[PDB]
């Protein structure tokens, strides 16, 4: 629901990039952000294979 | 829900937390309540006369 | 067909070559095979008749392919029937060269003549998804990650420089 | 009803500024009276308002009066919103067609007891068939609203359909309220199906359809709509009657993620549109 | 035009297809004739219409009033021009490219209505051209023509919209949306039908519902209808004009084939002979049985040939080739089952297909990432 | 938060009413440089981390209800002899749901004629942006009144507000979600800039104490009720010439509440003049 | 749209040879079959 | 984190300078309890920082940092307005009913020419951002010289209300002063073209203003309200705004309105929208005016 209410923005975006080009106004990166998402999203992956290892044995 | 503004007598104005002890029943808006000097921590409340 | 190109030329020249090049896709032997020799002049006077008298030949294997795409299992009689091609022998035989490839799964049963089927054709869904899917998890995300060093390699060529 | 309605209007156009607004009460209550015929709700209430603000100051014989009261409690009765504030305007109709015509009056008791029985309350009626008040008015048509609320008391469908079968010849005459009475045949209905059948998983389709003794056309009919309609988990049978129930409920998913693909594929065309400019 | 000669020159459709209704068709525009200047339509239709016996009688006389009343729109036109004023020379050009839009001439009316597009004093007025070109884009069934102007005429409003202008507006999207295909957006062009009026311009309320009608009663669902016209009274007012359609209404929405099947020939004869609603008579057909095949599948999971050859009143033999047809061409529900004559599919696609809605768009993306490599380098 | 003097760098005013010099963190965007914001720093830090949230009827309906969802906005009315004023706010405020801003028309009259608007510019903007409310400003005579000398600059200014949102209307005539409903008991002391056309496309005149609607009334009002022979209307219409009075058919219903006792069925002038000497 | 078109023209021209409409057999198929 | 301590430092003053003393030790006005005089740090310079400002001073080393903050009338206007633009006239006025054609025309035909317009608006926030005290005519024609094209029109005052010839004689005379005085820069001596002024005033003020100006100096073009064509003007005006046919003839619909001004015609067409959409139609029609001057003329 975050990244949706980013990229709702982020559509609006390319335009402003598609016009100046030049300087930047706006101090939020929206990248770092959703980093962080992906690292809180990789706990899935990592215990993926600890549900592995105590199924396995 | 666990964090809430309060007003203290003196004018200045705070924001305390919740303890581990007392629960969400006096927690509840329009209740004057007590404060700690240390960590703003909440003892009990005090019933208005 | 022709549907994003609109000029009366192709039309008029199409025209002869119309009403067979749709009669494949139903892939009818004794009709059809009558009505190209019928009204056929230029099609099949272009010379020597070569890829036209394969296609000839060719209606029962585009036939068989439109029963690859159509329903896998093949009954006695309605889809035998309906090919004009009433013969349990190469049937069986072409539909186990269809079982053989890999793509689809068929079955054959004898009980009072006629070839039954339990026709189960049930997609993966709930049928071992895992075992299903997983080269899919792990070639989409070798494609993805090679595609996150293509999206992390090019900023090294970018700052290269500066 | 339409150049009825049009003309009619088109004469209000021209009627609203003549003198003497009284006359406009008769054409006014016959364009609601149309405008309910047509089922248009809206237009009913704007007119039906008209006819508030005109018969606000104008208070002509009460033969006028009483039918804007019956009229607003059969508008107010076609949505179902309360049946309070209708079964009020009806009381009020009622009061207005006292001891003035009996078959006025039978239709207003008729009324009464049509807006007060689609609430599933038997006893009022009961109550209103047993005082000496109401009771020199009976006749033929009350006994209906007796079979439909003992009907109704009775949880029964069986004896529902013998009040429309035997008492058709008098509801053959039926307004359009014949709608608001299949509809609470089809509300019966619907609370029996979601009796019986919500404890049956899997059961046979006459096991549970000789309780009720019943055709199953117009009932799988019934339950194919509801079904349909969306309103509950399941899903019906002919070859083998095999009842299944199960809900999906990890919906909020694919919609996310859907939206996340679509908006994204937005994001990776622009970029390509940024790219596409900038080197070609 | 808005003329009635838009309608009656529209008819040469069913005049030059069908020869067993090419005898009202030439009688009303034979007698229309003499109406709006109709010398040039007829004249360049004439291929399609009788001998030239009493054809040639006519012409003398409309080639003479043509030059009349062209040479005296010419002269008001001088009148008007050389003196002081903006809506005196619009309307002298504008009513100059009316007649040359009653004789059929877009070269004329083309300049005519480039001159005075330029001179447009507002907005509106502009639009009005638009419009103006929009109902001889009807006749000439033109493609971009008409989207061009409207393309660029739609934006930078400003003034709010009208009563029925902007609804005659969404009554064009409703014609240009109904010739092409496009449904799901058309769907709610006809919301705002309870502002329309008799419009003898373009089509009538009868004919505007009766061509809706099919868009909404096929391109809809059973809650898009409960909401938008079951609960709507519009339907319900005009449902008294011809019983006809609350057949074809209460039939489909109660799923009653019987009468359906018997009745839908009238359907299938009215759906053709008609000028933009005829090409596109084998879209409304497939897509309206597939819709009921699915509505009808879609509560039911097994079906027996008992149940269904009596429901639907046909033989086995042809719903045979039918779901033949439409489970691989039509691509609707799963394998189909025949061991024992009964209809019973299982269609899991709903618990994981719900979840692989998204595999077209990651195999469509992943080739779209794929050209982001080739964009690598190069 | 008081003023911003620079980028990364502005003033603060603490609770006290000491105003604070210290320097934002860079985390924190340009959306917290909100002039008036509720801005919160650290107890010993003093760094700010994040900001706290702050015919009639017919007449009406068809003016209210029609161009809300469908447009003139404004029913103004008169009449001092009623009531008024609460059946047809109520009315609209049961009948449609939507937001409804009832406020007396000196809402906008303190101490500080800068916060004035302040207070119309918030419940403007909650009533532009929160929803379609319509905002009942009732007894305009009090802030109509103009005035020249600088002793009672507070009138004046408050007027200069009234200006102020006579404008702010002309920006929001037309594609606006808002409606502004009026009500006054008095019209002579009234500028004509508030009652210029265009602005209060309606003026809804009620009935009056003036005797064609009062005989128009009880021609009305006989003809309902059941009447005998002996009931005059020709004394009944001259002594209230000599004796004064207003709502006559208040009046009448209290000589339904005299002969409701279920006494006698067919009033006569009894109750009439019975009415007329205890009420 | 010319992605519809070969669907429609799958049908359509499928249908061409024979049974182009087949809607007002129906009618007389009722009876026979 | 080596900012961590400047946030211990538990902020930061707000110093506001009143007075500097030659001894380089500088008292600086804070809050109360405090008026603390310091000495400035050594890298901010002591002659920079003025007094009567306020500053940034900190709670504990009291250094400072920085310094702290109508074709009938167009036809006829043309030659008035549009002279000095593409062909001098001192003024004009327009006196009749204040319905329409008093700031509509003026901004209308200052739409047209590009050119801004600007009022008089006597009020606060006028009297100090233009200029601090003066004769509150000259500054006026200044911002007239930086911007040449602009349109001058009485609005404020042109009211019914100036009809009591005792106090409205002064009162009004202050305005109309102005405006003499204004018409003797006008007539004295101009710097940039495009600079006029336009009166209005509804009652008997308008025959004080011929007291005032007799026939020297003058354009009159006026606006009767019982003339036929100044209801076909006007009626164009009324018919710019909502939607009209081209279909429809204007002279028996604008001579049947008569009686009390032309206000009536803004009634018409404001109590006839209600009917034409009542009547769900897209424009009005001349058969919609008709009943709308009859619901307009029974009233009277």
């Amino acid at each position: 629901n975050y990244n949706k209410a980013v990229e709702e923005e982020d559509k609006m975006t390319p335009e402003q990039l598609a016009i100046k080009n030049v300087g930047k106004q706006d101090p939020k990166r929206h990248l770092e952000e959703h980093v962080d998402v992906l690292m809180t999203s990789n706990i899935v992956q990592c215990l993926a294979a600890m549900l592995d290892t105590v199924v396995f044995k | 829900e666990e964090k809430f503004i309060v007003k203290a007598t003196n004018g200045p104005r705070y924001v305390v937390g919740c303890r581990r002890q007392l629960d969400k029943s006096k927690l509840k808006p329009g209740t004057r309540v007590a404060l700690d000097m240390t960590t703003l921590t909440i003892m009990r409340y005090l019933p208005r006369e | 067909d022709r549907l994003q190109f609109r000029q009366p030329s192709l039309k008029r020249s199409l025209m002869p070559y119309f009403l067979l090049t749709q009669a494949v896709r139903t892939g009818n032997l004794a009709k059809f095979n009558q009505v190209l020799d019928q009204f056929g002049e230029k099609f099949q006077a272009d010379g020597t008749y070569t890829l036209i008298i394969r296609l000839r030949h060719n209606v029962i294997k585009t036939g068989v392919r439109m029963i690859s795409l159509s329903y896998s299992r093949i009954s006695l009689a309605d889809i035998a029937q309906k090919l004009q091609l009433d013969s349990p022998e190469d049937a069986e035989f072409i539909v186990a060269k269809a079982i053989r490839d890999g793509v689809i799964e068929a079955s054959i049963n004898h009980e009072k003549g006629y070839v039954q089927s339990k026709e189960m054709i049930d997609i993966y869904s709930t049928r071992e998804p895992q075992l299903a899917f997983h080269q899919r998890i792990s070639f989409c995300l070798d494609i993805h990650n090679m595609s996150v060093k293509a999206m992390r390699f090019p900023p090294k060529s970018y700052n290269k420089d500066l | 009803y339409q150049e009825a309605l049009h003309l009619g209007s088109q004469l209000l156009r021209e009627l609203k500024k003549m003198d003497d607004k009284a006359l406009l009460v008769e054409v006014q209550l016959l364009e609601s009276k149309t405008y309910h015929a047509l089922s248009n709700l809206p237009k009913a209430r704007a007119a039906l308002t008209s006819a508030r603000t005109t018969a606000n100051a104008i208070y002509c014989p009460p033969k006028l009066q009483a039918t804007l009261d019956m009229q607003s409690g059969i508008i107010h009765a076609a949505e179902e919103k309360d049946w309070k504030t209708a079964y009020s305007y009806f009381y009020e109709a009622f009061e207005g067609y006292d001891s003035i015509d009996s078959p006025k009056a039978i239709t207003s008791l008729k009324y009464m007891l049509l807006c007060k029985i689609m609430l599933n309350t038997p006893e009022d009626v009961q109550a209103l068939v047993s005082g000496k008040l109401a009771l020199r008015y009976a006749g033929r048509q009350t006994e209906a609203l007796k079979c439909v609320a003992q009907a109704s008391k009775n949880r029964s469908l069986a004896d529902f359909e013998k009040a429309l079968t035997d008492y058709r010849a008098e509801l053959r005459d039926d307004p359009i309220i014949s709608t608001h009475l299949a509809k609470l045949y089809d509300n019966l209905l619907e609370q029996n199906l979601i009796r019986v059948i919500e404890p049956f998983s899997r059961v046979q389709i006459e096991h549970i359809s000789s309780l009720i003794k019943l055709s199953k056309a117009d009932v799988e009919r019934k339950l194919s709509q509801m079904i349909l309609d969306k309103k509950f988990h399941g899903i019906l049978d002919q070859g083998e009657g095999v009842l299944i129930i199960f809900d999906e409920p990890p919906v909020d998913k694919t919609y996310e993620a859907a939206l996340e693909t679509i908006q994204n594929m937005s994001k990776v065309v622009d970029s390509l549109y940024n790219k596409a400019k900038k080197l070609t | 035009p808005k003329n009635p000669d838009l309608r009656i020159a529209q008819l040469r459709f069913l005049l030059s297809l069908p020869e067993h209704r090419g005898d009202a068709a030439v009688r009303d525009e034979l007698m229309a004739a003499v109406r709006d200047n109709n010398m040039a339509p007829y004249y360049e239709a004439l291929c399609k219409s009788l001998d030239w016996q009493i054809d040639v009688d006519l012409l003398n006389k409309m080639k003479k009033a043509n030059e009349d009343e062209l040479k005296r729109l010419d002269e008001e036109l001088e009148d008007a021009e050389k003196n002081l004023g903006e809506s005196e020379i619009r309307d002298a050009m504008m009513a100059k490219a009316e007649y040359l839009c009653r004789i059929g001439d877009k070269e004329g009316a083309l300049t005519a209505f480039r001159k005075t597009y330029d001179k447009t004093v507002a907005l509106g007025h502009r639009l009005d051209i638009v419009f103006y070109l929009l109902r001889i884009g009807l006749f000439y069934m033109d493609n971009d023509l008409i989207t061009r102007n409207t393309e660029k005429a739609k934006s930078l409003i400003e003034e709010g919209g009208d009563w029925d202008r902007r609804n005659r507006l969404k009554v064009y999207q409703g014609l240009y949306c109904v010739a092409i295909r496009d449904f799901k957006q058309a769907a709610e062009l006809f919301l705002d039908t309870v502002s329309t009026f008799t419009s003898y311009e373009l089509m009538d309320y009868k004919t505007f519902v009766t061509y809706t009608v099919y868009v909404s009663m096929i391109a809809l669902e059973r809650p898009d209808l409960r909401e938008k016209v079951i609960k709507g009274a519009e339907i319900l007012e005009v449902l008294h004009s011809l019983p006809a359609v609350r057949q074809y209404l209460f039939s489909l929405y109660e799923c009653r084939y019987s009468v359906f099947f018997q009745s839908l020939a009238v359907v299938e004869q009215e759906m053709k002979k008609d000028w933009l609603f005829a090409p596109h008579y084998r879209y409304y057909v497939r897509e309206m049985r597939i819709h009921a095949y699915s509505q009808l599948l879609e509560s039911y999971r097994s079906l027996t040939l008992g149940y269904m050859a009596e429901a639907f009143g046909v033989g086995v033999e042809f719903i045979d080739q039918e779901l033949s047809r439409f489970i691989a061409a039509g691509r609707l529900h799963c394998k189909i089952d025949k061991v024992n004559e009964i209809v019973e599919t299982n269609r899991p696609d709903s618990k994981n297909w719900q979840y692989q809605e998204t595999i077209k768009k990651g195999d469509l993306l992943l080739n779209r990432v794929q050209k982001l490599s080739r964009v690598i380098n190069m | 938060f008081l003023e911003a003097v620079d980028q990364n760098t502005a003033i603060v005013g603490s609770t006290t009413g000491s105003n604070y010099y210290v320097r934002i963190l860079s985390t924190i965007d340009r959306e917290l440089l909100k002039p008036n914001a509720s801005v919160a720093l650290h107890k010993h830090s003093n760094a700010l981390v994040d900001v706290l949230p702050p015919i009639q009827k017919q007449e009406v309906r068809e003016a209210v209800e029609l161009p809300l969802t469908h447009p003139p906005r404004g029913v103004l009315m008169y009449g001092p002899p009623g009531c008024g004023k609460t059946m047809l706010a109520k009315a609209v405020a049961h009948h449609t749901t939507a937001a409804f801003i009832r406020v007396v028309g000196s809402e906008f009259v303190q101490k500080y004629l800068g916060e004035g608007p302040r207070m119309v510019r918030d419940v403007f903007r909650l009533a532009k942006e929160n929803a379609p409310a319509i905002i009942f400003i009732d007894e305009i005579d009090a802030i109509a009144t103009k005035r020249f000398d600088a002793q009672t600059g507070a009138d004046r200014e408050v007027q200069r507000i009234l200006l102020e949102l006579l404008n702010q209307m002309d920006g929001f005539d037309q594609n606006v979600n808002v409606k502004v409903i009026m009500a006054t008991n008095r019209a002579d002391t009234l500028d004509p800039a508030l009652l210029r056309p265009g602005r209060l496309d309606r003026k809804i005149e009620f009935p009056l104490p003036d005797r064609r609607q009062k005989r128009l009334i009880f021609s009305t009002i006989t003809s309902k009720m059941n009447l005998s022979e002996e009931v005059d209307l020709e004394d009944y219409v001259a002594r209230p010439d000599k004796i004064s009075g207003a709502d006559i058919n208040s009046i009448c219903q209290e000589s339904g509440m005299l002969a409701v006792r279920e006494n006698r069925y067919i009033v006569l002038a009894k109750d009439f003049e019975k009415a007329y000497k205890t009420v | 749209v010319w992605e519809d078109n070969w669907d429609d023209d799958n049908v359509e021209d499928d249908f061409s040879n024979q049974l182009r409409a087949e809607l007002e057999k129906h009618g007389y198929k009722m009876e026979t079959s | 984190r080596e900012e961590l301590q400047l946030l211990q430092e538990q902020g930061s003053y707000v110093g506001e300078v009143v007075r500097a003393m030659d001894k380089k030790k500088v008292l600086v006005k804070v809050h109360p309890e405090g008026k603390f005089v310091v000495d400035v740090d050594k890298n901010i310079d002591i002659n920079d920082v003025t007094p009567n400002c306020r500053v940034a001073l900190r709670n504990d080393s009291y250094t400072l940092h920085k310094i702290l903050p109508l074709d009938k009338q167009i036809k006829e206007i043309k030659e008035v307005i549009e002279l000095p633009v593409k062909h001098q006239p001192k003024g004009v006025l327009l006196y009749g009913p204040p319905g329409t054609g008093k700031t509509l025309l003026a901004r209308a035909v200052a739409h047209h020419t590009d050119c801004t317009f600007i009022r008089v608006s006597g009020s606060e926030l006028v009297q100090k951002f233009i200029g601090e005290g003066a004769r509150m005519v000259r500054e006026l024609f200044v911002m007239a010289r930086e911007h040449a094209p602009s349109i001058i029109f009485m609005d404020e005052i042109d009211s019914i209300g100036s009809s009591r010839l005792e106090g409205g004689s002064g009162g009004d005379s202050e305005v109309q002063r102005t405006m003499l005085e204004l018409l003797n820069q006008l007539d004295g001596f101009e710097a940039t073209k495009n600079i006029k002024v336009i009166m209005a005033t509804n009652r008997i003020d308008i025959l004080d203003s011929a007291l005032l100006r007799p026939g020297r100096i003058d354009r009159k073009i006026e606006f009767p309200p019982p003339n036929e064509e100044a209801r076909l003007d006007i009626l164009k005006i009324h018919s710019r705004k909502m939607n009209l046919t081209r279909g429809i003839n204007l002279r028996k619909i604008a001579e049947l309105m008569p009686g009390a001004s032309g206000a009536e015609v803004k009634g018409v067409c404001t109590e006839a929208g209600m009917y034409a959409l009542r009547e769900r139609r897209v424009h009005v029609t001349q058969e919609d005016f008709e009943m709308a001057v009859a619901k307009v003329m029974q009233k009277d």
